[PDB]
DNA sequence: AAAAAAAAAAAAAAAAAAA
DNA sequence: TTTTTTT
């Protein structure tokens, strides 16, 4: 059927460290508690982790000769397990709620309730995770002075042009750089979609993390397990859970084009909080996912191995230059007394214009 | 069966004959082990041999190379593979990376005879060969990454799962195709989850190679190859270039032969599966020797003018001309300010004069002399055809921007014949290009902008039937002086009807007739020739074998050969980068101060712009003399061709 | 089962304009 | 009034 190979990464230990570090770290007490209780008290809608921590952590921790490999290695090698292997890890070790919550504002979890004193009531189903997190999970690239501070060659960053880009670096993560020109509207995107069966007790979930799907039609439900169903099932858009969809593509500055070329192009798809963060016409560092994309959507039957490929963004630096709106603070305080202070004032904006033209 | 590892082992013992390839191997392996953790180049897996030794070790395996290459060149590669493992020595390898097993597939050079071809002569009977084509570039693809060998993993079970995927044109020899659909179940039914970071993907361009239209037949166009080349090489080179492709000429496809032929008159596909790419250039570099030529020509006091003599020797006068021409192909650097933006730096010259005056013959000897040019004419191009187009590319389904003409020739130069008789509509793309030298495209859902920083020469006929000199020369031009002012110099021919100068260009002219061939006889006429016996090609000091330049004794200043002065070119343009002082400042105000306000007719009116060009003009002769300062004696050598170019001597 | 169409190039007839 | 050029 399928050959087998031998890696020399394991998962066990790596996710025993993803809990050691999360819980024992020290940067207020630990810094990832505090972020959790706040997200308990559905303050905080989205999570971003550091990987400087992580090396740096790992480093002081090697001090002890108990520590036999390093994470942030293997994040570079490969990071959507990683994005899996936390988001386990924060709902194994979720805080309580310190505060109160306007509990009767979440219609999900009233639906949840009801669900579940119909059917626990009568002796229950394991809800799958993803409809029940609130959180979005974000990574951030490292910072360079972190590598100079160690001997490791730990850079990744390093904003790489457009068409610098090969097929090596498919599931990695990668930083770019460039001018932003087109910014699709948001759109909700499908995560979990709930059906109801006209009183079939539990209402059969299901999950779809490929841009197409099939829906269902009968229920598994043992009354629908009899040879004919209790009432059909209707997909459910209440229940269902969503998430903040957008699309951008990205085009190569003209300083990195070489001569005699014309520039090539990028596609970006951007989730959760992080929709809406950038405008076309402004020059950013996008950090990164480079994943494929199946040609099978075309349906042209032809490409047997040729695939299409596009980045999904974690962190975005706005970069370029903010206009503002004059909005006031002390140093244009300051800047405008000198300002009077100069006396007279137009002649030099005069002179201070264009002195290349005499 | 048996006979490939025959064939590997007998490649073995050929490798281990010879010790430059696994000096190259090793060399490789240290630079790759150097750029590893070290405070950005890799060099690929790739080695060149030379078939001439093969053939002198073997003649069997060098004869079922190059008839059926399809079972022979995988034993090599499998043995290349082999040497290249056993030498190859990593105690702490890392992870993802050892995974990926790079085969160290060859690249080909030496001599092939009757395997070196043209796209027109490829046919039927070359078919499964291995071939070297030369052409020119026509278009380029897109580049597209594509599977081989993905990475599942099950959590359950632990054990990492590869699959492997091969197509026809993947490989040499035709296997049973597996489709694109992702194993994610057990054989028990675990679950499986793909692992990007650890499958393997290669690079995909495809371009199409076109035959040479000077080597033509009597009345027909040229045609057209489909060449794919992959991994490495993947995006060298462009569309306008002169190439060498030595590769694998195979057929693939069903071509209809199954039920879905709608017609009789089917037929089969024909493709050719790239090895390796030389740049033909009709070499480039400088030998120890030549740049001590170069500096002991430089060192003399009259380079110059014999350099400008040295251009298109079978034209008589105009040297001023010549002169003009030497100084543009070499111009001033570039300037750039944080504050100040851009400053044009070359030089663009404008012909206008009375008919037959050899104005198209030195625009040819221009375009054969410099390195990259482009030739156009004004009633044969579209303005909008010359900057940017708007195409679909085929497999992809997908429009793209083509580029234009002048776009190709970007730091080179255009030449443009009949340029006065061009579309009006034209003109107004050239003023944009000459006023930033950037051209942007917003059409069709595409707003981009393109680089074009070429300088355009061009001749034009006047209003008449021959120039005027009684009357205005704003009379005599039909061009708006809107871009006429762009332009840095201005030159009108006339020519003087004066029996002496009538009986020098006589003699002139019937010297140059009575020219034959070396080593051909005048009874018959010229024929075509064969390529170059190699398909690939490559005691100092004391010889000055093509160094002084004196191919034969005609007159007692000396000349030099035209890949001498190319040398120079390039040597020039590369190695001094000049810096102007205040003596020239001096020199150059005054000039300016003095024209400004001489008073006297004149053939065009003066601006500030003059200056810059006066600026640009000392750079570009500080640039011929090979100094890294600008001197007086260029200020007045550019003031004094000036004057000559808009006064009159 | 279906890629199908915006972007170019070239050939006219009508109207208006300049001499 | 006629031929030219643009739509
Ligand atoms: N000084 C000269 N030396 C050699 N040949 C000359 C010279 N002057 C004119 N000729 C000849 O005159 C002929 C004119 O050819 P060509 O069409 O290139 O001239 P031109 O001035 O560029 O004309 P046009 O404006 O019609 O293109 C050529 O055959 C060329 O050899
Ligand atoms: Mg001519
Ligand atoms: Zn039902």
């Amino acid at each position: 059927a399928l050959p087998s190979i031998q890696l020399p990464v394991d998962y066990n230990n790596l996710f025993n460290e993803i809990t050691d570090f999360l819980v024992t770290f020290k940067q207020k007490g630990p810094k990832y508690m505090a972020m959790l209780q706040k997200v308990a008290n559905r303050e905080l809608n989205s999570v971003i982790i550091d990987l400087d921590d992580i090396l740096q952590y790992q480093n002081e921790k090697f001090l002890q000769g108990t520590q036999a490999d390093d994470l942030v290695s293997a994040i570079q090698q490969n990071a959507n397990h990683f994005t899996e292997l936390f988001c386990r890890a924060i709902d194994n070790n979720m805080p309580l709620p310190t505060k109160e919550i306007d509990y009767k504002d979440d219609v999900l979890d009233v639906i949840l309730n009801q669900r579940r004193l119909r059917n626990e009531r009568m002796l229950t189903e394991l809800f799958p995770p993803n409809l029940t997190r609130r959180y979005f999970l974000y990574f951030k690239p490292l910072s360079q002075n972190c590598a100079r501070r160690y001997r490791k060659k730990a850079i990744s960053s390093k904003p790489l042009s457009v068409r610098q880009i090969k097929g090596d670096f498919l599931g990695q993560l990668i930083t770019v750089r460039g001018i932003i020109t087109r910014v699709s509207d948001v759109k909700p995107a499908v995560e979990v979609i709930a059906y109801t069966c006209d009183q079939c007790g539990y209402e059969v979930f299901q999950e779809v993390n490929s841009r197409t799907f099939t829906p269902l039609s009968e229920c598994t439900s043992e009354e629908c397990s009899q040879n004919q169903t209790k009432g059909q099932l209707f997909m459910s858009t209440r229940a269902s859970k969503f998430s903040a969809f957008q699309e951008c593509k990205i085009q190569e500055l003209s300083q990195q084009v070489p001569v005699g070329h014309i520039p090539r192009s990028l596609n970006i798809h951007v989730n959760g909080t992080l929709v809406r963060s950038l405008s076309p016409g402004d020059i950013v560092d996008v950090t990164g996912i480079f994943l494929p994309a199946p040609y099978t959507g075309f349906k042209a039957l032809k490409a047997g191995l040729l695939t299409e490929t596009y980045l999904e963004a974690q962190f975005v630096r706005q970069h370029k230059k903010k206009f503002a709106s004059f909005s006031l603070t002390s140093d244009v305080e300051e800047r405008v007394m000198e300002l009077i202070t100069s006396g007279d004032v137009y002649n030099r904006l005069a002179k201070s214009i264009a002195p290349e033209i005499y | 069966d048996a006979v490939f590892g025959d064939r590997v082992r007998r490649f073995q013992e050929f490798l281990d004959t010879f010790t430059s390839y696994r000096d190259s191997v090793r060399s490789i392996q240290v630079y790759n082990s150097n750029n590893a953790a070290n405070y950005l180049n890799i060099l690929p897996h790739r080695i060149i041999i030379s078939l001439d030794d093969l053939r002198e070790f073997d003649r069997s395996f060098w004869s079922g190379i190059l008839v059926e290459p399809a079972y022979f060149i995988p034993p090599a590669e499998k043995a290349l593979t082999d040497l290249a493992d056993s030498m190859d020595d990593v105690p702490h390898p890392n992870a993802s990376a050892v995974s990926s097993r790079h085969p160290w597939k060859l690249s080909f050079k030496g001599s092939f005879g009757a395997h070196a071809l043209s796209p027109r002569t490829l046919t039927a009977q070359h078919l499964n060969k291995l071939v070297s084509v030369e052409g020119i570039v026509t278009k380029t693809s897109l580049v597209r990454p594509k599977l081989i060998r993905s990475v599942h993993y099950a959590a359950k079970t632990g054990r990492f799962h590869y699959r492997d995927y091969t197509d026809a044109t993947t490989t040499l020899t035709t296997r049973i195709p597996t489709p694109a659909i992702y194993p994610t179940e057990d054989t028990e039914g675990n679950k499986l989850t793909t692992e990007y970071g650890y499958s393997t993907f290669i690079d995909h361009q495809r371009i199409t190679v076109q035959e040479m239209p000077e080597m033509a037949p009597a009345g027909q166009l040229p045609r057209s190859i489909d060449v794919i080349l992959d991994d490495d090489l993947v995006d060298k080179t462009k569309p306008g270039d002169r190439v060498n492709v030595v590769g694998v000429f195979k057929s693939l496809g069903a071509g209809g032969m199954n039920q879905s032929n709608s017609n009789t008159l089917i037929g089969f596909k024909t493709l050719i599966l790239g090895n390796t790419v030389y740049p033909l250039h009709a070499r480039q570099m400088l030998t120890d020797f030549d740049i001590r030529n170069i500096n002991k020509l430089s060192k003399k006091k009259d380079i110059f003018d014999i350099l400008s003599q040295s251009l298109a020797p079978s034209i008589y006068g105009h040297d001023h001309i010549k002169k003009a021409i030497l100084l543009m192909l070499m111009g001033g650097v570039e300037k750039n300010l944080e504050n100040g933006s851009h400053l044009r730096g070359d030089i663009n010259i404008l012909m206008v004069g009375d008919p037959s005056t050899a104005k198209s013959q030195l625009l040819r000897f221009v375009l054969n002399t410099a390195s990259l040019a482009i030739a156009t004419t004004g009633r044969g191009s579209s303005g909008v055809g010359l900057t940017a187009a708007v195409t679909t590319d085929r497999e992809t389904g997908e429009r793209r921007l083509e580029a234009g003409a002048m776009v190709l020739a970007d730091r080179g130069v255009v030449c443009i014949d009949e340029f006065d008789k061009m579309t009006d509509v034209d003109r107004v793309a050239i003023h944009e290009v000459m006023e930033q030298q950037t051209v942007t495209i917003a059409k069709a859902g595409i707003h981009t902008t393109l680089n074009a920083r070429c300088s355009v020469i061009a001749a034009a006929n006047p209003v008449f039937g021959q120039y005027d000199v009684n009357r205005d020369p704003h009379q005599n031009i039909a061009l708006p002086d809107s871009l006429l002012s762009r332009f840095d110099l201005l030159f009108v021919v006339t020519d003087d009807i004066n029996e002496i100068r009538d009986r020098s260009i006589s003699e002139h002219v019937l010297r140059t007739h009575r020219y034959l061939p070396p080593g051909y006889l005048e009874g018959e006429p010229v024929r075509e020739r064969l390529n170059l016996s190699l398909a690939v090609g490559e005691q100092a000091g004391a010889k000055l074998a093509k160094n002084k330049g004196n191919y034969n004794g005609t007159e007692i200043p000396k000349l030099v050969t035209i890949p001498f002065l190319r040398k120079y070119v390039q040597y020039a343009k590369e190695r001094v980068i000049p810096q102007l002082t205040q003596e020239a400042i001096n020199v150059i105000v005054k000039n300016y101060t003095d024209l400004r306000n001489d008073d006297n007719t004149k053939k065009s009116p003066i601006t500030a712009r003059t200056l810059e060009t006066l600026i640009r003009l000392a750079t570009a002769h500080a640039k011929v003399r090979l100094s890294k300062t600008v001197n007086k004696v260029d200020a007045k050598v550019a003031a004094n061709l000036l004057r000559f170019a808009l006064l009159g001597e």
